[PDB]
């Protein structure tokens, strides 16, 4: 359940500053999950 | 009732979908431990997933939340990783399989670095990484993310000590 009032909550990093936020949803209907991305994570040069 | 449609990399769509997954890496403190250790992927295949039931539920709710907020959805794509795309994909996400143990309550989780959804792919903290050879650093297996429409709406901030 989101907060009394609220439809998702944003967990905004505030120690660091390169940190983009993350978010939460209640409810499965507020997503759809438009693009499968399949990949490698690739090993630094 | 879900076909995936392969994107051609000419397609303005696949590149506009590579840029963004590939922009939003950045390090994380646990040094590579949960993810592994990259700056970049190998985008493989980005396919579209199409589903009319899934869509109609999604626009209804926006609609809904919409109206709840000034006429504002406040949607955003963003990232999900966990081990279950390839349900998410068929059914839709599932709140009932809620993220319990999460910072910010018992939900289903996004991210705006794909780098934090890489994390979670083999699981919380990245599991025992890859399934062939146990490696949360694995170079050669696969791995999926969604790259995922999302209605906020009213959204509370939560301030994280992250
Ligand atoms: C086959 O079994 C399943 C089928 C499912 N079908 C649809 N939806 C599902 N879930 C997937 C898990 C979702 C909650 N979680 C769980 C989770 C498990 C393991 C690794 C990560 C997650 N995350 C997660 C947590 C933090 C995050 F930052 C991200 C991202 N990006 C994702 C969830 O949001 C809620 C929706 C399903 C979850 C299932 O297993 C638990
Ligand atoms: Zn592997």
């Amino acid at each position: 359940h989101s907060p009394p009032g609220h439809h998702s909550v944003t967990g905004r990093p505030s120690v660091n500053g390169l940190a983009l936020a993350e978010y939460v949803i209640y409810r499965g209907e507020q997503a759809y999950p438009e693009y499968l991305i399949t990949y490698q994570i690739m090993r630094p040069e | 009732g879900t076909i995936l449609i392969d994107l051609s990399p000419d397609d303005k769509e696949f590149q506009s979908v590579e840029e963004e997954m590939q922009s939003t890496v950045r390090e994380h403190r646990d040094g590579g431990h949960a993810g592994g250790i990259f700056n970049r992927y190998n985008i493989l295949k980005i396919q579209k997933v199409c589903n009319k039931k899934l869509w109609e539920r999604y626009t209804h709710r926006r609609k809904e939340v919409s109206e709840e907020n000034h006429n504002h959805a406040n949607e955003r794509m963003l990232f999900h990783g966990s081990p279950f795309v390839n349900a998410i994909i068929h059914k839709g996400f599932d709140e009932r399989h809620a993220y319990i143990g999460g910072m910010f309550g018992a939900g289903i989780y996004f991210a705006e670095n794909s780098s934090k959804s890489n994390q979670y792919v083999y699981g919380i903290g990245g599991g025992t990484g890859c399934p062939v050879h146990k490696d949360r650093s694995c170079y050669i297996c696969h791995r999926q993310l969604l790259f995922c429409r999302v209605t906020l709406g009213k959204s509370f901030l939560q301030f994280s000590a992250m």
